[PDB]
């Protein structure tokens, strides 16, 4: 799913946390009338990484993939291609951290 | 050789810097792995023209000339000729 942006908006605040909008109406006697319908919807957070992004002839990415995912991807960003020949390949080194 | 951890020794605020510079880190392993890719093409055509390796037959009959010196020593757990251990002497 490509997200075009819509608005690049001044807005110079931080926004550390929020809730969503809600659209509900009254009903009249029956055996008031709130939460029209059924209503649920999808949650995630950001956070940086690197994607390598692959325009169309059109400009419309299809195919993207993050670096960092696993120590597979971290080498298909190293080649830039989504095409990985066969053979071995030097992804990014590691080290053992300080206790 | 990694570049990286070689200039800015397990510290972001080398690292940090050494991004401003490129490919310099990165292009360094290209030239090093390019290195080192060959290295083995060396080793590869020099060594291995050969289809199938061959061995010797059990008994040797050559008319009087003793390769018991050049053939692989049957006993040293790696079978290198008497001579062969010579040089791995010699080297270092
Ligand atoms: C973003 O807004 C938050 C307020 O929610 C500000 O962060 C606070 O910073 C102080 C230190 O000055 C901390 O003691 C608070 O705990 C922080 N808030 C929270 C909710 O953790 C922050 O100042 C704002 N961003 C900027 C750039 O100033
Ligand atoms: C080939 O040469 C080797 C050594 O150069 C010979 O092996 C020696 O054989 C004698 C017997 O004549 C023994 O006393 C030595 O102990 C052997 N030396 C070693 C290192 O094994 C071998 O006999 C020769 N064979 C032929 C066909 O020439």
């Amino acid at each position: 799913s490509a997200l075009e942006p819509l608005v690049d908006l001044p807005i110079g605040i931080n926004i550390t946390r929020f809730q969503t909008l809600l659209a509900l109406h009254r009903s009249y006697l029956t055996p008031s009338g709130w939460t029209a319908g059924a209503a649920a919807y999808y949650v995630g957070y950001l956070q940086p990484r690197t994607f390598l992004l692959k325009y169309n002839e059109n400009g419309t990415i299809t195919d993207a993939v993050d670096c960092a995912l696993d120590p597979l991807s971290e080498t298909k960003c190293t080649l830039k291609s989504f095409t990985v020949e066969k053979g071995i390949y030097q992804t990014s080194n590691f080290r053992v951290q300080p206790t | 050789v990694d570049c990286t951890m070689y200039i800015c020794g397990d510290s972001t605020e080398c690292s940090n810097l050494l991004l401003q510079y490129g490919s310099f880190c990165t292009q360094l392993n290209r030239a090093l792995t390019g290195i080192a890719v060959e290295q083995d093409k060396n080793t590869q055509e020099v060594f291995a023209q050969v289809k199938q390796i061959y061995k010797t037959p059990p008994i040797k009959d050559f008319g009087g000339f003793n390769f018991s010196q050049i053939l692989p020593d049957p006993s040293k757990p790696s079978k290198r000729s008497f001579i062969e251990d010579l040089l791995f002497n010699k080297v270092t």
